[PDB]
């Protein structure tokens, strides 16, 4: 059996060599078979075999036994993945030396060559001890395909890989606390690089694979706020076009665009409608896309009263005239107590045109006193142009159209200006973002480069609820993590003005989790029967308590966000006194944290960041830390993904003891305990969280799922505080 | 699938 090398030269094949180094990655694990390994790999081997082939073979043959029954494979296929790209990169398992390796790179323009500047080569030999490559022995397969596949720097066409992920991790820390004063500089260092080698802290795509390169673009979320004027259409258009080419997330807030039939100019022009715009939205937001699909994505808000609501409705309706339809963008609308409490009345939504109702459009988000005065006056008021339909016939036209696509999105506006972070009389919230965890303050632009404009940004992260032993824990990562994500806001590049200003203004920021799941089965505690209320109030409490410290902290270091005068925090006002009441019923564990002395010190010394917190979906952060998705049950023990290499097999944490303590997805008999749950830990979040309502047809009697149970729903959502709603799955079977 | 019936007399109690 001949083998071939790299340089295209003959050896003969050593099968020990083979054997040795699946028993290295073997050590530990349990339940995996070598010799299952070597039979199937070994029969698929030939005559002049490339060396790189019998690597891939071994590797993928490990990644097939992937199961239930034995997850340690996930392990196996790991190491030895690890291991192929050790000698990939480096030419021996062994990496190089920090700083040799950091000098390689940058004479190769892979890496920003501030590093170097940066840190001296003493500086970087001292790094090189706090770094722990072993730690490369504990990805699991899924977790090392992303790696490679998105995270790792490398040549795409020829596809080389130039490091390795200890060299990433220590590098991303590096850049991050760059300007750190010598004395504590790497102390932070060390700190923040074993918080994510080691999975405590989880990092976005986009920081994960760009921070340490010469690029400075690592925007993710973006929310444009558009005016009622073809000159902010054109500068919310441009502003999309900037930010997609860069992959950034977008949220557009179009509900101020006037009506159709609507006068233009006085009784000059009669407009076009909001269709029409969208549609030029939906172009910009795919215009740096291959082909005109993929990837760029946005979420775009508007009022419930709106003129155009049945038609802006049933936009991604897939069965319709093309001239009627927008269906590559998903929509949010936004709810009031004032339209629920017609639903529940059964009386009638009166519809207007933003432009014909002065000051109801504002007084929605920001007083719901003055929107029901106004609101009421204008129904009345017979000069004003309007429309009536019954409350009951748009919930459910828009809860058919939210169950079909299960993209239309739900914005409960006063929960998100009642319940937060902003004084709503000087920065109101009145959007969220793409998956609608994000809820900042926005100003609609005159030109791209209005610099009186606002466009929110916001810079995210998570926290692993699986890696800590106990909540006290947090409050060194709640540090790094604030510093860390800090230090980003003025590293990064910002396009356009208008983004620049809310950055800096306010520093906002939006930290999560992830592994919930996880977390919950560890401690016994189920989603559905209420069980884990109490365990999520003391866990939300501790996350949402030392991020204040930490930003607080850094406030007096550096000083508090410009515009911090405009927040709630400013004037003494915590999460803690305007939650939902109703929150009280179903949750009775007491504060842990000294809110008090926090709230003082917030006041006297301010906040860095003007936000925090905000729960988001994660897919891909969860991936490389085993870990369950943001604050979502698992849809099953084993996750499949398609892939070039082959099919990859992912099995939930520690499944071989707590297997019996997870609770599916499907398993839930509904939303309630979900629901609860959202609502618990909205208490104690800045922003909002990425909530999803799901439903099981046969489950229901003829398998149809009854409009009553999905306007329940709703309203319990609404009962608890729940600020946004974002997917609704229903089940395939 | 959805079935669209909606009962408005139960849902009045309801306490936002
Ligand atoms: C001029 C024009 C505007 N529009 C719309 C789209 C915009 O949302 C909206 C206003 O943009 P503009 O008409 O430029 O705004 P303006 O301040 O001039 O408005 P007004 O007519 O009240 O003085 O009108 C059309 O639909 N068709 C037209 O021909
Ligand atoms: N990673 C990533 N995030 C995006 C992208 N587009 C938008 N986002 C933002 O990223 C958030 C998704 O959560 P994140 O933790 O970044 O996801 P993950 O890291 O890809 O699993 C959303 O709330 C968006 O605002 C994208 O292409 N990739």
């Amino acid at each position: 059996l001949l083998v071939t090398k790299r340089d295209g030269s003959t050896e003969r094949i050593n099968l020990d060599k083979i054997h040795r180094v699946l028993d290295w990655a073997a050590e530990g694990l349990h339940n995996v078979s070598i010799s299952q390994v070597e039979l199937r790999s070994h029969i698929q081997f030939y005559d002049g075999i490339k060396t790189s082939d019998i690597h891939e073979t071994i590797i993928k043959a490990a990644a097939d036994l992937i199961s239930r029954d034995a997850p340690d494979y996930q392990y196996l296929a790991a190491r030895l993945a690890i291991f192929h790209l050790r000698k990939k990169a480096y030419g021996q398992f062994e990496p190089p030396a920090l700083y040799d390796h950091v000098v390689k790179m940058v004479e190769m323009g892979k890496y920003d060559n501030h590093l170097l500047e940066d840190y001296t080569e003493e500086e970087f030999k001292q790094m090189d001890t706090f770094i722990d490559h072993d730690r490369d022995m504990t990805f699991s397969y899924a977790a090392v395909k992303q790696l490679e596949g998105k995270y790792l720097v490398q040549n795409r066409v020829t596809g080389e890989i130039y490091e390795s992920a200890q060299f990433l991790y220590i590098l991303v820390a590096a850049c991050l606390f760059s300007n750190y004063p010598r004395e504590t500089r790497l102390q932070y260092v060390k700190r923040f690089y074993d918080a994510v080698s080691t999975f405590k802290i989880s990092l976005p795509t986009p920081i994960m694979s760009g921070v340490r390169t010469p690029t400075r673009q690592f925007s993710s979320c973006v929310l444009i706020e558009c005016g009622d004027s073809l000159d902010s259409i054109n500068a919310t258009s441009s502003a999309i076009v900037k930010y997609v080419s860069q992959r950034a997330g977008i949220g557009i807030n179009a509900g101020r665009i006037r009506a159709l039939g609507s006068p233009i100019r006085g009784g000059e022009a009669f407009h076009t409608g909001c269709i029409p715009f969208y549609k030029h939205f939906q172009t910009a937001v795919k215009s740096a896309s291959q082909g005109g699909v993929r990837g760029g994505a946005a979420t775009l808000f508007y009022p419930m009263w709106h003129l155009e609501v049945e038609s802006l409705l049933v936009l991604k309706n897939n069965r319709g005239v093309e001239g009627n339809r927008v269906r590559h963008m998903d929509y949010g609308v936004q709810i009031n107590k004032l339209m629920y409490t017609r639903l529940l009345k059964g009386e009638d939504i009166t519809l207007f045109s933003p432009s014909d109702v002065p000051g109801l459009y504002d007084a929605f988000f920001a007083d719901q006193e003055e929107f029901e005065r106004l609101y009421t006056k204008y129904e009345k008021d017979d000069s004003i142009r309007k429309q009536r339909v019954k409350a009951v016939e748009l919930f459910s036209l828009m809860m058919q159209e939210r169950a079909s696509t299960g993209r239309i999105y739900i914005q409960n506006v006063d929960h998100c200006n009642t319940h937060s972070p902003f004084d709503p009389a000087i920065a109101p919230v009145r959007q969220s973002n793409l998956c609608l965890e994000i809820a900042l303050p926005t100003k609609p632009l005159n030109d791209v480069n209005d610099e009186n404009g606002e466009i929110a940004l916001c810079t995210l992260s998570a926290f692993n609820l699986g890696a800590i032993n106990n909540l006290d824990e947090l409050e060194e990562l709640a540090i790094l993590a604030v510093r860390a994500l800090d230090a980003l806001l003025d590293y990064q590049d910002y396009p356009i003005p208008a983004a620049k200003r809310g950055a800096m203004g306010r520093r906002t920021l939006g930290i999560g989790v992830i592994n919930f799941a996880y977390y919950l089965a560890k401690h016994g505690k189920r989603y559905s029967d209420g069980s884990a209320n109490n365990l999520t109030h003391k866990t939300f409490e501790a996350i949402q308590y030392y991020l204040l410290k930490a930003s607080n902290e850094l406030a007096k270091e550096q000083g508090a966000c410009p515009w911090f005068n405009e927040t709630t925090y400013a004037k003494g006002i915590l999460p803690i006194d305007t939650y939902k009441k109703d929150l009280d019923t179903i949750a009775n564990e007491p504060l842990h944290y000294d809110w008090e002395a926090l709230r003082e010190s917030i006041k006297t010394h301010g906040l860095r960041n003007s936000t925090l917190s905000a729960l988001m979906p994660s897919e891909t952060s969860s991936q490389i830390s085993n870990a369950t998705n943001g604050i979502e049950p698992p849809r099953g023990y084993v996750s499949i993904k398609a892939s070039k290499d082959g099919i990859l097999r992912q099995v939930v944490p520690d499944y071989e003891h707590l297997h019996d303590a997870y609770e599916l997805l499907w398993e839930m008999p509904g939303n309630d305990g979900y629901l609860q749950l959202v609502g618990i830990m909205q208490k104690f979040i800045d922003q909002s969280i990425s909530a999803n309502t799901n439903y099981d047809p046969s489950r229901f009697p003829s398998g149809k799922v009854p409009m009553q149970q999905l306007l329940k729903d709703l309203l319990t959502a609404y009962k608890f505080g729940v600020k946004t709603l974002y997917y609704q799955n229903t089940r395939d079977g | 699938q959805i079935d669209s019936e909606v009962d408005t007399d139960d849902l009045s109690n309801f306490q936002l």
